[PDB]
């Protein structure tokens, strides 16, 4: 939801 | 609304959690779309396991580099 691809990269 | 975006390192990857449930995209390196998985994070629990469980499948479709560039050991 939030994270999406943006947690991977961090 | 849940984009996908390449997975920092990873030259052809997609990762983006689709709601509730966790959607992977696979690229070719001519950027040819090969694989669409998906996966719930409602198993695993937490963010990181949300990235790391999409590592583990996608990288054999074409992922090959890091998500988290720390050295995960």
């Amino acid at each position: 939801m939030k994270d999406l691809l943006n947690l991977f990269n961090q | 609304m849940n984009e996908f975006t390449q997975i920092s390192g990873y030259v052809n990857a997609f990762g983006s959690q689709r709601g509730s449930v966790l959607t992977v995209k696979v690229e070719n390196d001519e950027g040819w779309t090969l694989v669409e998985e998906d996966f719930d994070r409602a198993d695993y629990g937490s963010d990181p396991e949300f990235v790391a469980e999409v590592s583990s499948y996608l990288k054999r479709n074409g992922g090959i580099k890091d998500l988290t560039k720390v050295l995960t050991r």
